[PDB]
RNA sequence: GCGUUGGAUUGUUCACCCACUAAUAGGGAACGUGAGCUGGGUUUAGACCGUCGUGAGACAGGUUAGUUUUACCCUACUGAU
RNA sequence: GAAGACAUUGUCAGGUGGGGAGUUUGGACAUCUGUUAAACGAUAACGCAGAUGUCCUAAGGGGGGCUCAUGGAGAACAGAAAUCUCCAGUAGAACAAAAGGGUAAAAGCCCCCUUGAUUUUGAUUUUCAGUGUGAAUACAAACCAUGAAAGU
RNA sequence: CUAUCUAGCGAAACCACAGCCAAGGGAACGGGCUUGGCAGAAUCAGCGGGGAAAGAAGACCCUGUUGAGCUUGACUCUAGU
RNA sequence: GUCGAAUUUGGGUAUAGGGGCGAAAGACUAAUCGAACCAUCUAGUAGCUGGUUCCUGCCGAAGUUUCCCUCAGGAUAGCAGAAGCUCGUAUCAGUUUUAUGAGGUAAAGCGAAUCUUU
């Protein structure tokens, strides 16, 4: 993991008709959402996560059985660099996220089913739309 | 954009091109089903328009995604991530091609 | 005017510069957010411009399933004739 | 070497049609070109509506109104003794 | 005609008083452990992972006793899960807390006595202009605590 | 009707020095420096490429222990009541 | 645009600077108005800009320390010059050698620990 500065990630956004207000940042990474969000007003938010930059789906790889499975992200536990961005949810490079395992459906002792997992991402968002996630075993 | 749109270019003359083996004639239909085999026919041509909406699916995002590059270094990356992803349906469809 | 202090009217009801007999204590900080972005020549709020430290400790505590749930709760023609076949 | 257009909707380039055509290729020159033009849009003072503020006022914002005006100088270039 | 020892006026006193007057509306700041830091020391960045504006008449002193974390083999209840008991155990435990040191007949765990957490003013160390503040170390004059004693 | 030519009359802006270019280095885009291309007196009418020509110690953005105008349960007071 | 009236205009007269007057633009009040003009206090204050007038000879720097409502500036230390005083080979030195200390960095090591046995 590289070092990430917080002057990236933030976006100066000048607002109003003089472009004078430099109070308003804009998260130029990655961010999962939650599954019901519902905005806040424009004169009453602070920290702005765009639409085009909401991944809710990643690819999750196993290392045991070789079999990259694509799977929906349930929630965003350990961000590194601040747990300031565990509430928003800048996911980078070493992000570990809940992924749920619905479809492959494993066996646990007692057997009665586990449907959630920890998977890490490994590569930054930025660079591609695919979020590539090493589930952790 | 471009390159997205040069794919299509080229599909969109296979897709238009071909006879479009049912409703022809019961016979062009069936002299086709002998000689052509109407399962590898149909299989393949869809496999391309199946290939045809993908260019487009991955076009239309990363000219969204693009829009927040803040550097050169960033902004270089997403177009090569478009054209990768874009080879990488060509080279899926290597087999497909040939037949037809 | 003696009464209408910012002294004498504390010791009636029973620190952030700005606290009046309006909105509050605590809307003061809330109603200066809408200038809070600014450098001053000391970079801007939200914008540090450094590198931080960025570990993840190995904790036992994961590798794990999440919570549970139960038992009770809850051809192809292309394998036989490829292409040039 | 030569040639790459005529129109339709927003200040708009951005973004996309209609027809002709042999073809409607891509770029640069301070993202060519304001002491050539334009002031359409960019930036004062007038005024309204919306949000926030007890208030003066600022804006997430929208609409309308609106002053920079040489050349006779040396060079360059087109012509002239 | 009206009014009358009240009003009015004078001087002090409380209430009100942006209608008005004068002026203001700061630029990781005080600190301790690790690391960046490159074998004396000193060394930066809006470097970095963390602590503090407290706490305790004992969790301060002095003396006597004793061994911890942990494992093995066993005891009606009682099992992996109290108490008992032995074998091994360089500390893997513990000490008010961050963190780095240091600690086994102890600086830990248990008991016995206590007020040196006192009085008088100097010398010295750290940041340092070798100024202050803070904290610390070694002595002298007392007066005490403790211990069989040295000593502390 | 001007401009143009003539008789009479006859100013101002601006001005360190002044005036041909390419490349290189360079306070980050030379009229002068360095290596090249060149270079013949004196000049008349047009012209608007350049001379960062000129209108503004800048309307824009930061600083000052510099102000002024306006507002409010900011501090300190005051006419009045 | 308006043109018989909320019209246009002469003379007289009334209101004067934290005041006037305003069918309200912070408009207007002698080419001056988000506070007129005149003279004095006044040579107001500037931690900011610009300038500072003769020649030769000798020596010659600093952008660093701690403190400050201190960051375009001060106070302190450092570096520099000048005046010299007591003495006269002298105690010395940005250096080596002999002897003896302290270090834990590169390398080595994980059949050392988990970050130092050497």
């Amino acid at each position: 993991v590289r070092g990430i500065s917080e002057e990236e990630m933030f976006k100066v956004i000048k607002t109003g008709k003089s472009r004078s207000k430099s109070w308003k940042r804009m998260i130029t990474k990655h961010t999962f959402v939650g599954e019901g969000f519902t905005r806040r007003p424009v004169k009453m938010e602070r920290i702005i996560r765009p639409s085009a930059l909401r991944q809710k789906k990643a690819n999750v790889t196993h290392p045991e059985l070789g079999v990259t499975v694509f799977l929906p992200i349930l929630a965003v536990k350990k961000n590194p660099q601040s747990p300031m961005y565990t509430q928003l949810g800048v996911l980078t490079k070493g992000t570990i996220i809940e992924v749920n395992v619905s479809e492959l459906g494993m066996v646990t002792a007692g057997g009665k089913v586990v449907w959630g997992k920890y998977a890490q991402v490994t590569n930054e968002p930025d660079r591609d739309g695919c979020v590539n996630a090493v589930l952790l075993v | 954009k471009y390159t997205g749109e040069g794919f299509v270019e080229k599909f969109e003359d296979i897709l238009k091109g071909f006879p479009n083996i049912n409703d022809v004639h019961p016979f062009h239909r069936d002299l086709m089903d002998t000689l052509y085999e109407k399962n590898h026919y149909k299989i393949s041509l869809a496999a391309i328009s199946r290939a045809k909406s993908l260019v487009e699916q991955v076009a239309r995002d990363y000219v969204r995604l693009l829009k927040f590059g803040q550097s050169l270094f960033q902004c270089k990356q997403l177009k090569r991530a478009a054209l990768g992803r874009m080879a990488t349906i060509v080279k899926k469809l290597r087999d497909p091609l040939a037949y037809l | 005017g003696t009464g209408k202090k910012e002294k004498s009217r504390r010791i009636r009801e029973g620190r952030v510069k700005g606290e009046n007999f309006y909105r509050d204590s605590k809307r003061v900080k809330f109603l200066n957010m809408y200038t809070s972005g600014k450098e001053i020549r000391r970079a801007a709020s939200f914008q540090d411009s450094t590198i931080p430290d960025a570990r993840v400790q190995p904790d036992r505590r994961w590798f794990g399933n999440t919570r549970v749930i139960s038992q009770d709760a809850l051809a192809r023609i292309l394998d036989t004739e490829s292409y040039a076949d």
